[PDB]
């Protein structure tokens, strides 16, 4: 009957499954577990890059709080 | 691990577009009172990997006078092509983040049809260099119709970013505020991908008809972003995720339903739909969408 | 330079599926043994090459839509979209969108 | 030892595929293109043994012939089969096919497509019906199963 | 079936449309010749192959106006009912063909089923599924097998459905409506001139039917 | 009697007029053909699982030919050569002489089944139901020698299906 | 409702002896569905009915794995039923 298409579609689906989520898995593995920083506009570009270089492991993801003030 | 990445995005996409020709078999044999390939397999299931095997060894018909050159570029270029597409997709995070996604996935459209034309011209044929001179024209025709729909979209999207339209639809789609668009669209990507009822035309040829379903499974999945949003929650995108596969997945059947239920149309007959019906619509409608932010106040962020 | 890398990537496993393929049935052994110019077809191409211009023209509306004189942006909008239209409806009214 | 192990299962795997997606194009000249398509109808339903419906000449695997080739005919049968990539076959179907049959006798027939062609079955009938095509397609595909490429080219 | 044709074009518009037929040419009729009346009935199966009782009956009733004999009762309804029922399949080829060279290719499927329904009635009849050598020209060849007409009744009282399915796939569909509307007009004097029969004939409005 | 098909005249009312245009702008027909397809997917198939399942056949199906024989173990053709006479394909091929103890039997009989065309004469025409066409319809063949029979070969056929030929013959007889 | 056409599946499953013996089926049929023997062939086919399916799917039969000298587990062609059978598979009598 027709529920005998859904095991095809559903290899089909499987495969359209992987791409999105291995890219956000990826993102957090890359981002030190957190969301990519999205840079558009060249403001928040500097943001990334002052960033990298407070964090001292020439890293953006590694953040530095309140504790380092001091 | 980008190439990581890259391999992900990409190898699926050649699978899926391998078990759509099995699906869309399924689909139309049931819709015919009958059943589509379940022999090979369990369910049909080892009927793609029998036909890819069947198709890369079987002899090549070379033409044996033509220009090798663009007979080899042409596969190339359509296969390249349609995988580039969906790089600045977001589902729902891209692979690549770029500003003009939308614009940039419009250009890639428009190189699309060199493959047309090269393979047409490399043929050594009048009669296939006249039908792939009538292809190119109707892409090109239902391409500008797909730009102008597509710019009067994002005019309540703010930008060319594809993200942002996960932002735009949090609360509502954009079928419902605009469905007019919506059905143009549909009915110009059928047009653009040669799907019924507009389909009037060894291993290159798998290439190329691999390259025409992956635009396909692409085509879907831009539609299924730009007017059916689907919600996002950050600590969570794999929720996103299966909604917007399912949306594609659904809108893809709707093209393999579409073809099972229609006769096709005449050349002067889609063109002239085209040209006398779309276009004055689609330029009305664009008319309207650059007018309603303004009379509403309901401009969009980003500038 | 990602998008470089993605590029390069697409290409060379295109290049070398389509090469896979043409090559393997070359291994084994096998036998081995105009005019008419259509008017409407070069037509229809540059009316697509005008609406195109037109439509490169038309692009930047999103953008154009935060500029304080929204008046003047409207105006312009809609006088570009009513030329396309005029275009649109010349070349009807003329027979230059027959078969 | 294992040389012809691999070459075994690999020709194993080739038959497999070959003869698990059949793409035939059928020269209807006659009454028997009637129930070619009947067997492609949904009772019997060619396309759920791989066998797709119409494909055209160039990726084509299997030539059917099924109807009455008369001598103004013999000329695009042969050019078509001509034009067939290698792993190629050709499918009598009916009397009119195989010898003749009803118009053996004519200035105007050809008495068998095999003086045109080497055929690989022969399905009889006037016409043989859709069920007797089918087997005639599945017994193709058992001959397609027995045949061995790979260790030939071994051993030579 | 197979048909070669020569076609002068000025752009798309067909200025000049000549077929060459002759490739179905077996000489039907010269080896008609060397056969009695009996031997040569199964010939006329062969001649139009979608219609075959059709075919059948018009030479019985030739060779039975030459003989001065007239079939039983009986056999004149057998004869008209099977007749009808080589109409439907006869008229359920033509439409889903025509469908399905125009694209539509779904309906082919949906009454084929019904057509492989009346193949088995030819077959329970006579023993073969389409040439049935069944009508002679004396009546019928045999008599009907004791189940076959409560068959006949319960097919026959579903396919309006099925007629009403095919109509709702392509009656208004506006795609079919443009492929066919105003295409091949003739006038009923070009008609009769040309020597059509048939439909061809109604189609323009000509009142005749044999 | 006659019927108009194509003779309607289409309303002229503002309700009309805007049903035609909404059928025009919305695709309503176009969205009914889609029911309609729709419909029919969900509906069971009417394939049969072959070769595991058949199709319907019945007593007077025309297949393989065969040479039928008496209880005692007797062929039954006689050399009559009607079947032979009566064939419109000519495929029949019979040569006959008296036997060792004087009875009349062929020593050919050659069916060339690439020039039959199964329409049974052969069978209607026997006087002693010696030749008849069988049930079997699936024999295709690799090579065009082997559709040639000759007189072992039919014997063979009919010792082979002699049962089902015989029950076959024994539901249908009587419409003869 | 739904779990009812789940229950008849597993009791489809069931009553193939087993998951083997519907694997089995499964690959060598194309076809797992269950009804009552009929009977016993001398070559070791099986012939099975079910009066609910409609005409043409309400009798099968299931193929030895050896017939005379040729191993048949893949190689099933419709030759290989006995004529008596033939006759009952091929719907031109009601008694087997
Ligand atoms: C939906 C999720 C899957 C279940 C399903 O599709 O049921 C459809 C089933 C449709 O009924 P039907 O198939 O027309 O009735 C035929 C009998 O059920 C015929 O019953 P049957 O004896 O053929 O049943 C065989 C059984 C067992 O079938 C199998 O094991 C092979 C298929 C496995 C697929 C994986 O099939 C199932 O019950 C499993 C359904 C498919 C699950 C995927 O009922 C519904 O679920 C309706 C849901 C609402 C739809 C809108
Ligand atoms: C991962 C690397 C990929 C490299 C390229 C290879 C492509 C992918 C390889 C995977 C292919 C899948 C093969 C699965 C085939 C099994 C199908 C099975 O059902 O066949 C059965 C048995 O068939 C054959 O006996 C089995 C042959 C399968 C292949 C044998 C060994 C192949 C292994 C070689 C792998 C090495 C690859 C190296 C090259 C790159 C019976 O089917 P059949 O009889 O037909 O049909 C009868 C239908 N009936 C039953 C209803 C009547
Ligand atoms: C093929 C397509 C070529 C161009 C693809 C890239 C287009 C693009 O928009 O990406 C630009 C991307 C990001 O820009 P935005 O998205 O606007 O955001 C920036 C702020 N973060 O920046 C870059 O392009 C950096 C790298 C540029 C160098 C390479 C550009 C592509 C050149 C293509 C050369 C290959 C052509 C060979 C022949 C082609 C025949 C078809
Ligand atoms: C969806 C996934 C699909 C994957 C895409 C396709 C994967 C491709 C897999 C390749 C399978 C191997 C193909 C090998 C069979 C090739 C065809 C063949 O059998 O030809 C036999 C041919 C006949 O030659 P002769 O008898 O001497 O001349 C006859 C003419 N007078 O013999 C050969 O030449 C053998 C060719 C070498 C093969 C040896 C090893 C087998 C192939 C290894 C894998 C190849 C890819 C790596
Ligand atoms: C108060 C403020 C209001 C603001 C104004 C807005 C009001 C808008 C009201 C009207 C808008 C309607 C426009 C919709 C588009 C109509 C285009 C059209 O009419 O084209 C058809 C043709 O369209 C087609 O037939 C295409 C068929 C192709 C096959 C597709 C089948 C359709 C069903 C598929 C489902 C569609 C799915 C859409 C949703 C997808 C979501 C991504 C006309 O063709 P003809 O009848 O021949 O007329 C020519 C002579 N006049
Ligand atoms: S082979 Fe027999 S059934 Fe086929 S067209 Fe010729 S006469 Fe008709
Ligand atoms: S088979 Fe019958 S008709 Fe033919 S020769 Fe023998 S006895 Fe006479
Ligand atoms: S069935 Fe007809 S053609 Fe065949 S042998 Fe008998 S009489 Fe001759």
């Amino acid at each position: 009957m027709w529920f005998e298409i859904l095991p095809g579609i559903a290899v089909m689906a499987a495969c359209l499954f992987i791409p999105g989520m291995a890219t956000a898995h990826i993102h957090k593995f890359t981002n030190g577990g957190k969301e990519k920083r999205v840079a558009h506009f060249s403001y928040q570009w500097n943001l990334m890059e002052r960033d990298r270089r407070i964090s001292g492991v020439n890293r953006y993801h590694v953040t530095k709080g309140l504790e380092n003030i001091d | 691990m980008f190439m990581i990445n890259i391999l992900s995005l990409i190898i699926p996409i050649l699978l899926a577009v391998a078990f759509l020709t099995l699906v869309e078999r399924k689909v139309l044999g049931y819709m015919q009172l009958r059943k589509g390939p379940n022999v090979v397999g369990p369910y049909g299931l080892l009927q793609p990997i029998a036909d890819a095997l069947k198709l890369f060894t079987k002899e090549p018909l070379r033409p044996a006078t033509s220009s090798i050159s663009m007979f080899i570029i042409a596969p190339i270029l359509a296969l390249s092509l349609a995988l580039t597409m969906w790089v600045p997709l977001p589902m729902p995070y891209p692979l690549i983040n770029m500003n003009l996604g939308v614009l940039f996935m419009l250009a890639m459209s428009s190189l699309a049809v060199y493959s047309i034309l090269w393979s047409g011209w490399a043929s050594n044929s009048k009669y296939a260099l006249i039908g792939a001179l009538r292809a190119v024209a109707q892409t090109i025709s239902y391409e500008v119709t797909l730009a102008i729909i597509l710019l009067s979209v994002l005019l309540m999207n703010g930008s060319y970013t594809l993200s942002t339209l996960i932002t735009t639809q949090e609360h509502i789609w954009m079928i419902f505020t605009s469905w007019p668009l919506a059905m143009m669209w549909f009915i110009s990507t059928l047009a653009e991908t040669n799907r019924a009822p507009f389909d009037l035309t060894a291993g290159p040829f798998a290439m190329f008809f691999m390259a025409e379903y992956a635009n396909i499974i692409m085509m879907n999945a831009f539609t299924a972003i730009l007017f059916l949003g689907a919600s996002h929650d950050p600590h969570t995108p794999e929720l996103y995720t299966i909604n917007f596969v399912l949306k594609t997945l659904a809108l893809t059947i709707t093209f393999l339903w579409i073809r099972a239920s229609y006769p096709r149309f005449r050349y002067d007959q889609l063109m002239h739909l085209l040209w006398k019906s779309f276009l004055p619509l689609t330029l009305a409608l664009c008319m309207w969408h650059i007018s309603l932010p303004i009379m509403t106040a309901s401009i969009p962020p980003q500038s | 330079m990602n998008i470089m890398l993605t590029l390069l990537t697409n290409v060379t496993l295109a290049s070398l599926l389509v090469l896979i393929a043409f090559w393997l049935p070359q291994l084994n052994a096998y036998s081995e043994k105009r005019l008419p110019f259509s008017m409407k077809f070069f037509l229809v191409a540059i009316t697509f090459l005008l609406f195109d211009l037109e439509i490169a023209l038309l692009l930047p509306l999103p953008w154009a839509s935060q500029t304080n004189n929204l008046k003047t942006m409207l105006t312009m909008a809609l006088f570009l979209l009513i030329l396309l239209a005029a275009s649109l409806a010349y070349e009807w009214t003329q027979k230059g969108l027959e078969w | 030892s294992r040389g012809e192990y691999v070459v075994a299962k690999l020709d194993d795997l080739v038959n497999w595929a070959r003869r698990s997606s059949l793409w035939p194009m059928t020269f209807g000249l006659a009454c028997c293109a009637v129930e070619m398509m009947h067997m492609a109808a949904p009772r019997y339903d060619m396309d759920r043994f791989g066998v797709v419906f119409r494909a055209s000449p160039r990726q084509s695997d299997v030539m059917i012939v099924a109807g009455t080739l008369t001598n103004k005919m013999a000329p695009a049968l042969r050019k078509v089969y001509d034009q067939m990539p290698e792993p190629r076959y050709v499918v009598s179907m009916g009397s009119c096919a195989n010898g003749g049959g009803y118009y053996h006798y004519s200035y105007s027939v050809v008495r068998g497509c095999d003086r045109i062609v080497p055929v690989d079955i022969y399905v009889p009938g006037c016409p043989p019906t859709a069920e007797a095509l089918l087997y005639g397609i599945l017994q193709l595909q058992r001959k397609i199963k027995r045949e061995k490429r790979l260790r030939i080219w071994y051993r030579r | 079936g197979v048909l070669r044709l020569v076609m002068e074009l000025s752009g798309e518009m067909v200025r000049k449309c000549d077929p060459h037929i002759g490739l179905l040419h077996r000489g039907t009729e010269k080896l008609i010749e060397y056969k009695t009346y009996l031997q040569a009935l199964p010939y006329f199966d062969r001649l139009d192959y979608v219609s075959m009782m059709c075919n059948e009956q018009a030479y019985s009733l030739a060779v039975e106006k030459l003989l001065n004999i007239q079939p039983p009762p009986r056999a004149q309804w057998i004869r008209v009912l099977f007749g009808e029922i080589t109409r439907l399949l006869n008229h359920i080829m033509a439409v889903t063909t025509h469908a399905l060279d125009i694209g539509a290719m779904t309906p082919f499927f949906w009454m084929f089923e019904e057509r492989e329904k009346m193949f088995e009635f030819y077959e329970r009849v006579s023993g073969a599924r389409m040439h049935a050598a069944y009508i002679r020209p004396g009546g019928v060849h045999q008599d009907l097998p004791l189940g076959l007409l409560d068959d006949i009744y319960e097919f026959s009282k579903n396919f309006s459905f099925r007629i009403d399915e095919l109509e709702e796939m392509l009656t208004n569909n506006r795609i079919w409506r443009n492929r066919t509307v105003d295409i091949g007009v003739v006038t009923a004097e070009d008609a009769l001139n040309y020597g059509f029969s048939g439909v061809m004939l109604r189609g323009s409005g000509i009142q005749w039917d044999l | 009697t006659y019927k108009f098909v194509n003779m309607r005249e289409p309303s002229m009312d503002m309700k009309s007029v805007t049903d035609r245009a909404a059928q025009t702008l919305l695709w309503t027909e176009l969205v009914r053909g889609l029911g309609m397809t729709l419909s029919y997917l969900f509906r069971e198939p009417a394939t049969i699982n072959y070769p595991f399942e058949k199709g319907p056949l019945s007593p007077r199906f025309r297949g393989e030919h065969a040479l039928r024989r008496y209880p005692s173990g007797e062929e039954r053709c006689i050399a009559c050569k009607l079947c032979e006479a009566v064939c419109p394909a000519q495929a029949i091929t019979i040569e006959a002489e008296p036997r060792a103890d004087g009875s009349r039997r062929t020593t050919r009989y050659d069916i060339d089944m690439t020039k039959c065309i199964y329409c049974g004469f052969c069978q209607e025409a026997c006087p002693v139901d010696a030749i008849v066409e069988g049930p079997n319809f699936e024999f295709s063949t690799e090579t065009h020698e082997e559709l040639l029979y000759n007189k072992e070969k039919l014997l063979n056929n009919g010792d082979k299906w002699e049962a089902e030929i015989a029950a076959n013959i024994q539901a249908d007889y009587l419409y003869r | 409702e739904l779990v009812q056409v789940l229950r008849r599946g597993l009791q489809q499953v069931s009553g193939h002896g087993g998951l083997r013996g519907y694997l089995r089926v499964l690959f060598r049929a194309n076809d797992v569905r269950v009804g009552t023997l009929v009977g016993e062939d001398k070559y070791g086919n099986k012939y099975y009915e079910d009066n609910k399916q409609f005409f043409g799917r309400h009798r099968w039969v299931i193929y030895t794995t050896e017939m005379n000298g040729r191993d048949t587990f893949w190689d099933v062609d419709g030759s290989m039923v006995p004529p008596e059978w033939h006759r009952w598979l091929h719907c031109m009598t009601d008694d087997p």
